[PDB]
């Protein structure tokens, strides 16, 4: 009996008079809360696609949140779902987000979301139907669960879908979603919100635009709060924004919380922490002067052991630490540091397998700044840093004459650079002369590379100040060489390479 | 608590 009016009330929907037709909207409308009279509205293709039409064209808002309200109710079942779905369901609600109305606005944010939670295919209507950029306006609002609502559906047409990032991005998702990071307390919302930011980090073109509207900062506020899977993607997002924001202001509780994050027990943390400290102080002075004066060398020299064979946390320590070593106030202060904080000896058996490449790049570039400090030329050196830093020169050197990511190339280069500055100490003169290393470092002036070259040069320099060294120089047959490179275009390399000969003309 | 009960029930349906 209950099916038969079902087709009498479509008649009625469609009616001109819009004093019957609101109330057929509000008869349908009551017949949600049954399971027979919505099992019933649900089944009826022409039914549901006359309430859409509906609601999107009834002015009358009376009438337009009864409909939408209907709707709503038909999103709890996978064949209302289906209904709403194959009825233009979809395009209809999202123009209803232009509603002024907000219970209109509500129905159809609420129902929206459930179509893209269970119903398949609703992304894409979402996405046709210009929803992104309507949501992405809908930032604006101050009410906290609505937001929630609203960045959750982003996150999940954002999801996979680069087009959407570029869309959300255009639309300035970017600069909305940050001002409730940094505006909002609300945890669910806060959350989500994160999500989205996550699934727009890893996005080049997205990056830029997020670091811009001060992303870094506005995430960091929120590393601290209880909520764990709040900070786990802080941390996430944060790790990939991190290598471009190198020229950002106030950074310095953010700075300081990644230094004390260190601490966790929680392994996870601490790699996502090091990791981001890593990008953050790279080529960053301003960075590495922060970091140092929270003790962060300390912080950093504690998660290295605290890591020991795994290279998943000790190739981004380490990295970190190999910037705050140079190029900065405290620069000293910091090669000291790791001294002080009887970092030396185990940073030398990182060299030494089992390590690999990624990890070998980073260390070898660190004792080179950690030898520019006078008082570590002994302590290095006692740890056989010089035996073992020449026996991967060598073995570099090879590999060129006849890998895991990293090039022989840059490594024999960092090798022989981080034994111009061990040169400084008479001490070191006399192990690197002492293991038969002139053949070789001659070979290195015939070096392709500007690079390799520049420092090839400077450790003679340190090693002509001898004498039983600048002969075994010359018997060699570097004579020739050194006077080319005096040529050469490159500003550095023209400078030792002058300096060597003349070391040889004065004795 | 209206309409903002339309988005309470519905917070409370998901998360």
């Amino acid at each position: 009996l209950a099916t038969r009016a079902i087709p009498e009330l479509t008649k009625l929907l469609n009616d001109e008079d819009q004093v019957v037709v609101n109330k057929a909207a509000v008869m349908v409308h009551q017949l949600s809360k049954k399971e027979a009279s919505r099992h019933a509205i649900m089944r009826s293709p022409q039914m549901v696609s006359a309430i859409v039409r509906t609601m999107q064209n009834t002015n009358d808002v009376e009438t337009a949140r009864c409909t939408a309200g209907t709707l709503h109710n038909l999103s709890h079942h996978r064949e209302g779902l289906l209904a709403i779905f194959k009825s233009g369901g979809i395009p209809a609600l999202v123009k209803m987000l232009g509603s002024p109305v907000d219970s209109v606005l509500f129905y159809a944010i609420t129902t929206l979301h459930n179509l893209l939670l269970h119903q398949e295919g609703a992304k894409m209507a979402v996405r046709l139907a210009g929803g992104l950029q309507k949501m992405v306006a809908l930032l604006n609002k101050t009410n906290v669960k609505f937001l929630a609502i609203t960045t959750d559906c982003l996150q999940i047409l954002a999801y996979g879908n680069q087009e959407s990032k570029l869309i959300i991005l255009a639309s300035g998702g970017p600069q909305a979603l940050v001002n409730i990071m940094r505006t909002y307390t609300y945890e669910k919302l806060l959350w989500t919100t994160s999500r989205v930011l996550k699934v727009l980090s890893v996005c080049s073109s997205n990056k830029p635009a997020i670091v811009e509207a001060g992303g870094m900062q506005a995430l960091g506020l929120h590393l601290t709060d209880p909520s764990q899977r709040l900070v786990q993607n802080c941390l996430w997002t944060l790790r990939n924004l991190s290598d471009a924001a190198t020229k950002q202001e106030g950074m310095e509780g953010l700075l300081g919380t990644l230094v004390q994050l260190l601490g966790s027990d929680d392994i996870n943390v601490v790699t996502c922490a090091a990791g981001i400290l890593s990008n953050l102080t790279c080529n960053n002075y301003k960075n590495k002067m922060m970091v140092c004066q929270v003790g962060g060398i300390e912080a950093l020299v504690r998660t290295v052991l605290r890591a020991g064979d795994r290279e998943d946390i000790t190739e981004p320590a380490i990295c970190a630490l190999r910037h705050l070593t140079s190029r900065h106030q405290e620069a000293e202060m910091a090669q000291n540091a790791v001294r002080l904080h009887y970092g030396l000896p185990v940073v030398v058996k990182l060299l030494h397998p089992p390590s690999h490449w990624p990890l070998i790049k980073a260390t070898v570039g660190l004792i080179r700044n950690l030898a520019l400090c006078p008082a570590n030329h002994a302590p290095l050196r006692e740890q056989g840093a010089i035996p073992r830093l020449v026996q991967l020169l060598v073995r570099a050197h090879q590999d060129t004459q006849r890998v895991e990511g990293v090039r022989m190339e840059e490594i024999v280069e960092g090798c022989t650079g981080a034994l111009h500055i061990l040169a400084r100490d008479v001490h070191n003169r006399i192990v690197i002369r002492g293991l038969n290393t002139i053949p070789l470092f001659v070979q290195l002036l015939y070096s392709p590379i500007e690079n390799i070259q520049r420092v090839a040069a400077g450790v003679l320099c340190e090693l002509a100040q001898d004498k039983e060294a600048a002969e075994a120089i010359e018997a060699e047959g570097a004579t020739a060489p050194l006077t080319e490179l005096l040529h050469s275009r490159n500003e550095g390399v023209a400078t030792y390479a002058a300096a060597v000969l003349f070391r040889m003309s004065e004795d | 608590r209206w309409p903002q009960l339309i988005l309470d029930l519905h917070v409370r349906r998901v998360w």
